[PDB]
């Protein structure tokens, strides 16, 4: 994902990713591990992968 | 710091999430999965930088 919204990587989160694309439920055991990658998953001109 | 009354809305907020990204949405009081199932009685939005 981008940046920003990392933080939608949670439990009771909204937004694009926490409604459309990725839910996590309430009851949730586990955990989340997130670094940014800009050395390998951006190119100049943009990955639009 | 400015405030601004908000009156006569629908809080669809789905029109945000194509262009404006949030570096930061803390949501006290409420929980933010709920904000599509409430009505809010005296809004008030204070902006600043
Ligand atoms: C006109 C200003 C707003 C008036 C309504 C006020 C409060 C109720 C709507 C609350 C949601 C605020 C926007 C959150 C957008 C989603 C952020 C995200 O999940 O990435």
């Amino acid at each position: 994902i981008r940046g920003d919204e990392v933080r939608q990587i949670a439990p009771g989160q909204t937004g694009k990713i926490a409604d459309y694309n990725y839910k996590l439920p309430c009851d949730f055991t586990g955990c989340v591990i997130a670094w940014n990658s800009n050395n390998l998953d951006s190119k100049v001109g943009g990955n639009y992968n | 710091w400015n405030r601004k009354r908000i009156s006569n809305c629908v809080a669809d907020y789905s029109v945000l999430y194509n262009s404006a990204s949030f570096s930061t949405f803390k949501c006290y009081g409420v929980s933010p999965t709920k904000l599509n199932d409430l009505c809010f009685t005296n809004v008030y939005a204070d902006s600043f930088v």
